[PDB]
């Protein structure tokens, strides 16, 4: 039974090593890109502020 | 401006040729493929003889047989030219791929596609829907080895990675060299048919198991033709 | 003599020598073609009267390039001694690079599969032609202008999708004019792209991508021969 | 001109000639009138050479 | 767009491209037809009679010819329809319910009468 | 696995101190926009006076 | 051919073939498109665009078109690059290879460079 | 065979009699070439039509 | 019916609605034929329209 068990340990670990290897990986590229699309948007209003500033004056 | 009608008119001249040479040359291609269509016809009736005979001999528990319990994902074979000038050919093959879909859907089974022919290809291309496979460059003149291969990948994929829990066949049909409708077919599981009122050797089971395939194979090759027949 | 009337006029427009004072006066006269119709009569007259032309073409103007610069048929015959330097450098053969892509457009319009450097050009033409398209009463200095054009000619451009080239040029030249004016300046009083110029603009460039964001039925049946299961 | 088309394509100098041609709303006048608005910079240079 | 307003003349302008685009394609359209164009082409083209039939209007002055009442349609739902058409929004109406029906309202409504 | 859930946990901390980097950069920028669209502002104001 | 010899006259009656085939071609390739040509039509209208393309040059006097320098090609290295054109020992190259090269070690040249 | 070459890209769809008319019409094209102040005296032009 | 006859010339298949469109418009059109020096009084025109 234990060398059972220890087979599924083994096989699913391993499963769970290629998943955590491959969420490091997506979660880095999702949450630069978060930052990315969160500085753009901070930049749009930027330019908005800029223009409505404009307009008053 | 005469100048550009003048060559207007010789560009036209031009394409008029051109059209009118392959309209000529398309009926010499729907004669052919009607005349394989006819060649492959005996084939098909004498291996689906026998497949009633194993099967009135057999437990009919072969995976092609047997409706999956909980069907889940569906492949669907889309039959395609590789060149244009065929009309609405192939938009009527995809429009009828969508209805498929869209039944699927209704179903609850996300199609996954195979594709036969270029055209297909970039279709689904422009609408980013995967294909798992894909071949090209015999629609317009089918061998047996292109359909064995597609029957193959079917099998493999309907025996499975994945898988598929079930699989169509999208394909124009050639009822009469006036009306090509576009049709679906189930190609597995095959259900199975019941009409009414021989030695097998090694056994009538493993006979069976190794001419399924075969009959599917048999059938796509016969979808192949009666594509070529239709696009040409 | 209406072509002595056209000619008389247009060839008082002159650069003077130094000894004249080196004055000079440019002339831009303006002929309206009926039907798109440059083969006409006075439209040819005046185009073999004057050193250049900008073919603004109706069917160019409703696909979105504006100003509708026909490009294949438009030419300046001082060509790079009418632009700076820098301009000249980061210029100098894209009128001729936008006419292969137009033709190659007009030629590949229905090819099924192109060749990789086929498909190359196609991409930065285009590219190229959105960048070249300009808003009305929205002028770019020359700097601005040489900072753009080496965008898509150096091909910075070629990862951007094209739909957003517009903007990624825009934003851009907003953030060089508001964080990397050095480069603008050196452009404006060397008329020059200088290595280190160049070295830095491309780094701007590089740095800038990073935070842009691209707005990217029947049963086939076995039949058994019995008649109850 | 200050038109990047104009000025990276069909660049025009001081002296020389310059044909805008078209059919009707095409952008000939808008093309000249921005010419004529883009000088206000060299204009304020006070420099009759600029 | 100082004039009209940026919504305004963004979907002027696409429907113009539209329509040009279609133009060019005519001829193709007229020998090969709809079929043998390039997908995008394909969908500008069907988006690109839509629009070219939306555009078509039941006038009063009509009436007298038609029958049918003249319809108003403001600028604000104009805008507002030509730029669903132009995003796709009614790609899958029939042609045949665009003609002389002035209106998104009325325009559902002739769908459902299709 | 072990080393699978260091790299995890290494890739967050880096996607938090790369984002806050992303947001300092994109402040200063913003910040720099803003003064750029201010000093065009007071031209126009003063073009048109 | 009793004055510039046959290797000349050859050559040049091919090229003008080659160009004529493409002018007459290019109605159907515009329309119909490219690939459903024949096959030897169609190398034939590979090898016309380059044809083309190497009849531009580079001129001394157009520097200022280009800005690059202007380029001196002999006639018997003309002759030998259009008899290779017509033959094909240049057909894999691509097309902007032979856009504005004043002969064939600019060719080779421009080549690696794309 | 001027009504034929439209066939040339698919002869070898073409009835044999069709080819075969193809095929001498391509030659007889050539057989009528001839070059410049070469003049062909009735006989040879006999034979060469032959 | 004379743009959906056109279409019809080149169409496989025609739904039931289109088969209708085209058995009336076949039959109207045949309707409104008439011979030369037969003009038909505007009662019998109503009736034979009806
Ligand atoms: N680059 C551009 N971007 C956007 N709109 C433009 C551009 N250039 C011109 N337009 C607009 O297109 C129309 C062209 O007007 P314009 O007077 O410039 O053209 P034109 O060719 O001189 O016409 P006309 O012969 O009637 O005087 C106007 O609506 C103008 O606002
Ligand atoms: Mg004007």
């Amino acid at each position: 039974a234990e060398r059972e068990a220890m087979l599924a340990k083994t096989a699913a670990d391993n499963r769970k090593s290629a998943e955590q290897v491959a969420a490091a990986q997506a979660d880095y590229e999702k949450e630069m890109a978060e930052a990315r699309a969160q500085a753009s948007a901070l930049r749009d209003e930027a330019r908005a502020a800029g223009r409505s500033v404009v307009d008053e004056k | 401006t005469l100048r550009e009608l003048r060559g207007r008119i010789r560009s036209a001249g031009s394409i008029k040729k051109i059209t009118k040479a392959q309209e000529l040359i398309a009926t010499s291609r729907i004669a052919k493929a009607q005349a394989r269509v006819e060649a492959a016809r005996p084939y098909a009736a004498e291996i689906t003889n026998m497949l009633t005979e194993l099967a009135g001999a057999s437990a009919l528990d072969h995976p092609l047989l047997v409706e999956r319990k909980q069907p889940k994902r569906a492949g669907v074979l889309v039959v395609s030219s590789d060149r244009g000038l065929c009309g609405a050919y192939n938009a009527n093959v995809l429009r009828r791929a969508e209805e498929l879909f869209s039944l699927l859907r209704d179903e609850g089974k996300d199609p996954v596609l195979y594709v036969v022919g270029r055209k297909a290809l970039g279709y689904f291309s422009f609408r980013q829907r995967t294909v798992v496979e894909s071949w090209t460059g015999f629609s317009e003149r089918p061998t047996y080895e292109n359909a064995r291969e597609i029957a193959d990948t079917l099998v493999n994929a309907f025996m499975a990675i994945l898988g598929v829990d079930e699989l169509h066949i999208v394909f124009t049909e050639f009822r009469s060299m006036l009306s090509q409708t576009a049709v679906a077919r189930r190609a597995a599981p095959m259900e199975v048919e019941y009409v009414g009122e021989y030695s097998f050797e090694p056994d009538p089971e493993t006979l069976f198991d190794a001419l399924l395939p075969r009959y599917i194979a048999t059938r796509v090759y016969a979808a192949l033709l009666e594509a070529a027949a239709s696009e040409s | 003599d209406v072509f002595y009337l056209h000619s008389r006029l247009l060839e008082r427009c002159a650069k003077l020598s130094d000894e004249l004072g080196g004055g000079s006066m440019t002339g831009l006269p303006i002929i309206e073609t009926k039907a798109n119709d440059i083969s006409a009569f006075i439209p040819t007259n005046v185009i073999s009267i004057t050193d250049g032309q900008c073919f603004l073409e109706s069917d160019l103007f409703n696909q979105g390039v504006r100003p509708a610069i026909n490009v294949g048929v438009s030419v300046s015959r001082v060509g790079g001694a009418a632009q700076i330097k820098a301009m000249k450098e980061v210029a100098g053969s894209l009128r001729l690079d936008l006419s292969q892509y137009r033709e190659l457009e007009a030629f590949a319009a229905f090819a099924s599969d192109l060749d990789a450097a086929s498909k190359a050009q196609l991409d930065r033409g285009a590219r190229l032609v959105e960048l070249l398209k300009q808003p009305q009463y929205s002028p770019l200095a020359v700097e601005e202008q040489v900072v753009a054009i080496f965008l898509g000619t150096q091909g910075h451009l070629d990862s951007v999708p094209v739909e957003d080239v517009q903007r990624f040029e825009s934003e851009l030249l907003e953030h060089v004019k508001a964080s990397h004016s050095d480069i603008f300046d050196g452009i404006r009083e060397t008329k020059k792209l200088s290595e280190e110029a160049e070295e830095k603009l491309v780094s701007v460039i590089n740095e800038f991508k990073k935070g842009f964001q691209a707005s990217d039925l029947e049963k086939e049946s076995v039949k058994v021969r019995k008649p109850a299961p | 001109t200050g038109i990047k088309a104009i000025d990276a394509m069909t660049p025009i100098g001081r002296g020389q000639r310059q044909l805008i041609i078209g059919d009707r709303k095409t952008g000939k006048t808008a093309v000249c009138v921005d010419t004529i608005l883009n000088q206000r910079e060299a204009w304020l240079t006070g420099d009759p050479k600029q | 767009p100082a004039i009209v307003g940026d919504e305004h003349y963004r979907v002027a302008q696409e429907v113009i491209r539209i329509l040009q685009r279609y133009k060019d394609l005519q001829d193709i359209i007229a020998i090969l037809g709809i079929d043998e164009l390039s997908e995008e082409d394909k969908q500008l083209v069907n988006r690109a009679r839509r629009i070219e039939r939306f555009l078509s209007q039941n006038m009063m002055a009509a009436e007298q010819f038609t029958g049918q009442p003249g319809s108003t349609v403001p600028l604000k739902e104009t805008i507002e329809a030509f730029d669903k058409l132009t995003k796709g929004e009614f790609d899958h109406l029939p042609e045949q319910a665009f003609f002389l029906i002035g209106g998104l309202d009325d325009l559902a409504k002739k769908a459902e009468s299709l | 696995l072990a080393d699978a859930d260091a790299m995890h946990a290494k890739a967050l901390a880096d996607a938090k101190a790369e984002s806050e980097k992303v947001t300092e950069e994109a402040k200063q920028d913003s910040e720099r926009i803003a003064a750029q669209l201010s000093e065009q502002a007071g031209s126009e104001a003063e073009r048109i006076k």
